[PDB]
RNA sequence: GUAUGUCUAAAGUUAGCUCUUAUUUACUAACAAACUAG
RNA sequence: GAAUCUCUUUGCCUUUUGGCUUAGAUCAAGUGUAGUAUCUGUUCUUUGUAACA
């Protein structure tokens, strides 16, 4: 039971149509955000120890 | 809707129907007249150093993917 | 079986089935649950019963006291309570 | 005058209007009266959670 | 009677073949290969024209490319090699049938005349005339000398998809879309026996290369045909196979039965039995559609089998010579009685 | 005056289901043809109401407590990759910015930003002239159905048929009056043109069978000359 | 209340004799240059050929409607409701000798269909003819 | 009367739907069960066709209720019109690179061929690193932090602050912003929709520079999710280049932006 | 069902109408067959066949008459009864 | 402004509502302040 | 007990989307006169009886 056709691009007989006829993740994001903010809190720990 | 997909070709019997013209074309003039016939320590400051085939999608392949880089520069 | 395939005879059934389940008990509510107030009957019997609880709203009288037995069994409670009125 | 009508019929489109301004603040506003609802209820849930604690 | 038909059938037996395992892929075009030819004296090579509008000229014993003919446009649709002549027959659907002079590896004779595109050669063995069919639904005989569109054959309906040329008349053995394999009078230029056992498409007619019949394929049915008098011989299995796009007749009875679904099915030609049923594997990074095997030859010998798939590959099917009788019997004969196709 | 340079206007009502009213006819890409309707905005602002307002897949409704959770998560995880966690969670874009806003937790001259994700000014019968000739141009083109050449095919057939009454008229006047005058046949447009009265227009009667004919045949040619002379009396 | 159905229900909205024999025979010149420009270009539509034939059977000339359900035939003769109209065409003619050659005709066709075989049983049920449907 | 046409190079497009469209309908003619075609068997080829345009699109063709050989044998036979169209795209690129009779048409017609594959690699590539990855491991980006803060830290650098409410040289930054915008608009004289709607924002920020200051500021702090970026790829006939338009309110902010990160690091 | 099936239950309805309702010469050398054949069962037919194809022009037009989403003209909203109808 | 399309008796075929009236807005014009077409 | 008529549901689609490419491509910078179309403002209305042919 092929459905009837409807598409977006070419309306060829100008029909309208209901509107909805017409229209996760790697853990890695994970290693790197939380490894940047472990860098992060290294350099406000050695920086600030530096500016004592 | 004056331009439309084809339903079916126009058949050859339509042209086996039509009587000919003698139009003597420019290809189907005589040529290869003859059918041949067979027989029968200055690196260690840094942060990184040495001291520290096919498949089948096009548009997936390596070749394409060296075109783009080649290409879009 | 009865219970999957068999409206008072299937009722009669599920009753059935809870009894022998009371009398695997688990899985055979589970069943019932699925064939169908079933799923809060389910709830009540387990008290993974907040879950339970959550699952019998989603598919409300009822419904709610189920919540407030599960509370009482404070934010988390606070919490159904709005989530039952967003529903409602 | 002609820059003076384009000033009118462009910055009546690209301005937030008073009433726009207002009907955006009165949205927001309605926003705001639901999370104070919710903060109220959860408050009550919180007391009423405590007292049936106690009590039952 | 139908009930001493089936007792006759089951009385029976069928010849046991070889079974055919994959020796070798060829993973050369850039588009997918539509219809394989072979020297029909030499086999130092076969051609295999592709969608690429190449036509690339493989090796047998090595699977080396040796030349690529390019002269088409469009996608070449049927490559026939000539029997008795160095030449080459491509039809694309370019509308050209062009021949390729074999010594001289060159484009030397366009046959025009054609309405529509093209889909099928048929180098009458022993004549110098070719017959070029598509999808105009008629027949245009070729003299080879001349390019003239010598005798016109009218009559089928849909467009045609596998014509076959027999030395002794039926001299057109075609077959189109309306579902009949038409057998052709050259001299009256009328159908002699219009065969309409077929249900859809008939894509696929072979020749038997060492008895006078024709074997013709729709889906899910493939039926042997006497040519003699245009009678069926054998109704084959083909259950549930597929669309079957291509068949090859060994010289040893084997017939190849190569399906839309990626399916091979192997058939005794003499019996109809079924025995073996591969699955082509895809390439590592195809589509499941392109499983399909478009198109397929023997050897001249028979002990190849060479097919063209849309995963743009080649692969080369052999046979089993240390398998026997009692080691790989096949699949089982059981004709089937809730089908009448026995 | 028609000043229509800047058209980052705050979407009213009617133009966000002028929208809704396009898209359905036109589709998700051909957003030319859908800023044609809308006098006062652009084809990409269109586009950008429809994939962060109008769109129905994706969803506005109130998030979870997984779903907060998770997106503190990701905001922490992908800090500033606010179309990105808009996909992560098929959600919209600036409606997510503002829930994460709300987790942590405009004057009226100044150009609005992000006009297009917000809400619409509801209009309570407050329908104004401006609103009402483009909402009526709006239901004029969306009639548009036809092409000019079909149009201009309906004309011609209704200019054939207004044509072929006044000449029917003009002869049964002047057959009323005793002029006999026959109609005009229409001219062959090419050389070999058929005429469908004459003949059969293509005589394809069928292949001879096993039973006898003519008796009914006969039947036939009596039953069609009676009806020739009950169209010559009646018509 | 500018909701989209009110827009397009209003865009909706918005959308909506023979005296003489030589008359007649101008209406017929009419019309089936229409049918046979509608035919001409597209002989595959059988609707049309239906309706086409349908028109002279309306028009009472009934060798015409006969050649046109045969080049109807001609065209696809494996589409069953052309067969079942043609025959059912000249059985509301009351010509049954004709419907008989045409239902062997659509019998020595296409045998393997079931509605032909059924409609023909069904001629010969009616007509009461018991031996021929032995 | 038989004149037919042979295919020549205005006839490869034409003649050659025609010839993978009939043998699509006569895949589905072959494989659909007992169906007498009327009217169907001009519908289920829009749905190739819807597929190609999928194809062109990078959407995914997902049809809901469509039988599984339908849709396999339609993505086989996108993916064939697919090879010949990409093949094409290359012949046509090493076409112009060599330097022979290249046609206008097809120019351009290589130019929408090649950014669709380019658009389609492009999110192929952000698809990959989205599915898996990123290529960056953690120990590498400590690294580059780590010699980041040592750098910036060895220079004694002061981070560049946010631009104040009342910053010193700011409207000389907002001039320098705004010239660099009226530097495309001096000599055009075509203006589309988005040119004509952004040199009318250079006009008003020109006729009022502290609200466009107070705009810009609000934006940096406030604004982060920012309307799209078109893209248009203009020709050079060894290689073509991406050309970003971006919207309209965007570019004069991050024009002020540009302008104030360089002169504040020429400063620090 | 199927065209088979549908061809042998119209033929029972007919039977059915029937119910509710309820020689061969040759020439020698045409060989064409006379076959006798009665007016009132001619005329029978005929008019059965007209009152069949009237009943179904009658009942089709019933089904063209109802008219109760989102379309334009009249093609337009039949093809949005049809995906109506794809929705299941 | 082209392409292109369409019309054109000299010749005789035998018996709430209905309304007037003005402002505004939208699409069009080789109409105006020697030349421009697919 | 035999059957007709009217409804309800199911099944058949019944005026039921009939190609392609660079989404095929690009989008007012006036006025006056006129034409067409629409809104808004304005005024009016609610038979017996007798004789003759
Ligand atoms: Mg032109």
């Amino acid at each position: 039971k092929i459905p009837a056709a409807v598409s977006n691009w070419k309306n060829p007989n100008g029909y309208t149509v209901a509107l909805e006829r017409r229209v996760t993740i790697n853990d890695g994001f994970m290693k790197l955000s939380e490894a940047l903010e472990n860098a992060d809190k290294k350099a406000r720990q050695e920086i600030r120890s530096k500016m004592e | 809707t004056s331009h439309r997909p084809q339903l079916e070709a126009r058949s050859g019997a339509k042209a086996a129907a039509y009587t000919p013209t003698g139009i003597e074309h420019a290809r189907l003039l005589p040529g290869h007249t003859t059918l041949k016939y067979r027989k029968f320590s200055w690196r260690k400051g840094t942060a990184f150093g040495r001291h520290k085939g096919y498949i089948n999608d096009m548009t997936k392949s390596e070749y394409h993917q060296e075109f783009l880089h080649k290409h879009v520069r | 079986r009865g219970a999957v395939i068999g409206l008072e005879s299937r009722l009669q059934l599920w009753r059935m089935c809870i009894s022998k389940a009371e009398s695997v008990t688990r899985e055979l509510y589970q069943e019932c649950i699925q064939i169908l107030e079933f799923v809060i009957k389910f709830s009540d019997f387990e008290s993974r019963a907040r879950e339970i609880l959550a699952y019998g709203a989603k598919l409300n009288t009822e419904l709610w006291d189920s919540f407030e037995i599960f509370e009482l069994k404070d934010k988390e409670t606070y919490k159904d309570m709005l989530k039952m009125k967003k529903v409602l | 005058k002609r820059l003076a009508k384009i000033q009118q019929e462009q910055e009546d489109d690209e301005e937030l209007e008073n009433l726009r301004k207002k009907n955006l603040e009165m949205s927001q506003r309605a926003e705001m009266i639901n999370r104070s609802k919710h903060a109220q209820q959860e408050k009550a849930v919180t007391t009423d959670d405590l007292d049936n604690l106690v009590d039952q | 009677l139908i009930v001493n038909r089936y007792e006759k059938l089951l009385s029976q037996r069928p010849e046991w073949h070889a079974p055919w395992k994959l020796s070798r892929v060829i993973n050369g075009h850039l588009g997918w290969v539509r219809c394989v030819a072979i020297d029909p004296v030499d086999n130092e090579w076969f051609i295999t024209g592709s969608n690429d509008t190449t036509m690339k000229v493989w090796d047998l014993a090595t699977g080396k490319l040796k030349t690529t003919l390019a002269g088409h446009v469009m996608t070449v649709r049927d490559v026939a090699v000539s029997d008795r002549h160095p030449y080459l027959f491509s039809v694309s659907e370019d509308k050209t049938v062009k021949c390729w002079d074999l010594e001289k590896n060159q484009i030397i004779r366009d046959y025009y005349g054609h309405l529509s595109g093209v889909r099928t050669v048929s180098i009458h063995p022993t004549l110098d005339l070719i017959a070029t069919a598509g999808r105009d639904s008629v027949i245009k005989l070729w003299d080879m000398r001349t390019r003239i569109p010598v005798i016109t054959l009218v009559g089928h309906k849909g467009p045609i998809n596998q014509v076959q040329c027999t030395p002794v008349d039926p001299q057109v053995v075609s077959s189109s879309t309306d579902a009949t394999v038409r057998l052709w009078d050259v001299v009256a230029g009328k159908t002699m026996k219009v065969l309409t056992h077929h249900k859809r498409s008939v894509r696929a007619t072979a020749l038997h290369p060492k008895e006078f019949s024709v074997a013709s394929a729709c889906t899910d049915d493939i039926r042997s045909w006497g040519l003699a008098e245009g009678s069926l011989l054998t109704n084959f299995e083909s259950e549930k196979t597929g669309i079957i796009n291509t068949l090859s007749i060994n010289q040893d009875d084997v017939l190849f039965a190569g399906g839309d679904n990626g399916v091979l099915s192997f058939y005794d030609y003499k019996s109809g039995h079924k025995y073996q049923s591969l699955a082509t594997r895809e390439m590592v990074g195809s589509l499941e559609g392109e499983r399909s095997v478009l198109c397929s030859t023997f050897d001249k010998t028979g002990l190849r089998l060479i097919t063209g798939e849309a995963d743009k590959s080649i692969k080369i099917w052999k046979q089993d010579e240390t398998a026997t009788k009692e080691s790989e019997p096949g699949l089982a004969w059981n004709p089937n009685l809730s089908a009448k196709r026995f | 005056p028609v000043p229509i340079y800047v058209k980052g206007g705050v979407w009213t009502n009617v133009e966000d289901q002028i929208l809704k009213a396009a898209v359905q006819k036109y589709g998700t890409h051909q957003w030319s043809k859908v800023a044609s309707l809308l006098q006062k905005k652009t084809a990409r602002q269109s586009e950008l109401r429809w994939n962060e307002y109008l769109n129905p897949k994706l969803n506005f409704t109130e998030f979870s407590k997984e779903e907060d959770a998770q997106l503190l998560d990701l905001a922490r995880e992908l800090p500033n990759q606010w179309r990105t966690i808009a996909d992560m969670m098929a959600r919209p874009a600036q409606v997510c910015v503002e829930r994460y806003n709300r987790l942590l937790e405009l004057k009226v001259g100044d150009i609005n930003p992000n006009a297009e994700t917000q809400m619409a000014r509801p209009d309570n019968g407050d329908l104004e002239d401006e609103e009402k000739e483009m909402l009526a141009e709006a239901r004029a083109r969306l009639l548009n159905t036809q092409g000019k050449k079909a149009t201009r095919k309906i004309r011609e057939r209704m200019l054939e048929e207004s044509k072929r009454i006044a000449e029917l008229q003009k002869r049964r006047e002047l057959k009323q009056a005793g002029i006999n005058v026959a109609i005009k046949k229409p001219k062959k447009k090419y050389g070999t043109d058929i005429d469908y009265n004459e003949d059969i227009v293509y005589e394809q009667a069928p292949m001879p069978g096993i039973y006898d004919t003519s008796t009914e045949d006969r039947q036939i040619k009596k039953k069609f000359e009676q009806f020739e002379r009950k169209v010559n009396r009646k018509g | 209340h500018v909701s989209a159905e009110q827009i397009l229900r209003d865009v909706y909205k918005k959308g909506q004799d023979i005296l003489d024999l030589e008359e007649l025979r101008e209406y017929q010149r009419r019309k089936r240059t229409e049918y046979e420009g509608y035919l001409k270009r597209n002989r595959l539509d059988m609707g049309q050929w239906i309706r086409y034939a349908q028109f002279e059977i309306e028009q009472h000339d009934m060798r015409r409607a006969r050649s046109i359900f045969e080049r109807a035939l001609l065209v696809d003769s494996s589409f069953i409701p052309l067969w079942i109209r043609y025959i059912d065409a000249e059985l509301k003619v009351k010509c049954i000798n004709h419907a008989r050659n045409l239902m062997n005709r659509a019998i020595s066709t296409l045998p393997r269909v079931d509605k032909l075989w059924y409609k023909y049983l069904i001629v010969e049920e009616s007509l009461n003819n018991v031996e021929i449907v032995r | 009367n038989e004149i037919v046409k042979t295919t020549t190079k205005q006839r490869l497009d034409a003649y050659y739907d025609l010839e993978l469209r009939n043998s699509v309908m006569d895949d589905i003619l072959e494989m659909m069960p007992e169906s007498i075609r009327q009217k169907k068997a001009r519908t289920i080829l829009q749905h190739l066709s819807e597929a190609w345009r999928c194809w062109k699109a990078n959407i995914p063709w997902d049809v809901p209720g469509m039988p599984a050989p339908i849709k396999k044998i339609i993505e086989r036979y996108i993916k064939s019109k697919a090879d010949a169209w990409v093949s094409a795209a290359h012949y046509n690129r090493e076409r112009i690179k060599r330097g022979a009779h290249v046609e206008k048409t097809m120019v351009k017609k290589n130019l929408g061929r090649l950014t669709r594959l380019w658009i389609k690699n492009e999110q192929e590539r952000q698809r990959q690193i989205q599915k898996n990855g990123p290529e960056i491991t953690p120990e590498e980006a400590t690294t580059i932090f780590s010699v980041m803060v040592e750098w910036l830290e060895s220079r004694s650098f002061s981070p560049i602050p946010f631009p104040p409410l009342t910053y010193k040289n700011d409207t000389k930054i907002l001039v320098l912003a705004l010239e660099d915008l009226k530097d495309v608009y001096a000599s055009k004289v075509r203006l589309n929709a988005s040119e004509r709607e952004e040199l009318a924002l250079i006009e008003e920020a020109y006729d009022n520079p502290h609200d466009t200051l107070n705009r810009i500021k609000k934006y940096l702090l406030t604004q982060r999710v920012f309307k799209p970026v078109d893209i248009t790829m203009m020709e050079n006939y060894q290689n073509i280049s991406p050309v970003y338009s971006v919207d309209p309110l965007e570019k004069i902010t991050d024009a002020y932006l540009d302008q104030y990160l360089w002169y504040e690091a020429d400063q620090r | 069902i199927s065209y088979d099936q549908l061809a042998k239950l119209s033929y029972e309805k007919t039977l059915r109408n029937l119910a509710t309702q309820t020689k061969v010469q040759k020439d020698t050398k045409t060989g064409k067959i006379t076959i006798a054949d009665d007016d009132k069962l001619v005329n029978k037919l005929a008019v059965s066949l007209q009152s069949e194809s009237k009943k179904r022009y009658e009942a089709r037009k019933r089904q063209m008459q109802n008219a109760k989403e989102s379309f334009i003209n009249d093609k337009n909203k039949q093809f949005n009864e049809k995906l109506s109808r794809e929705s299941k």
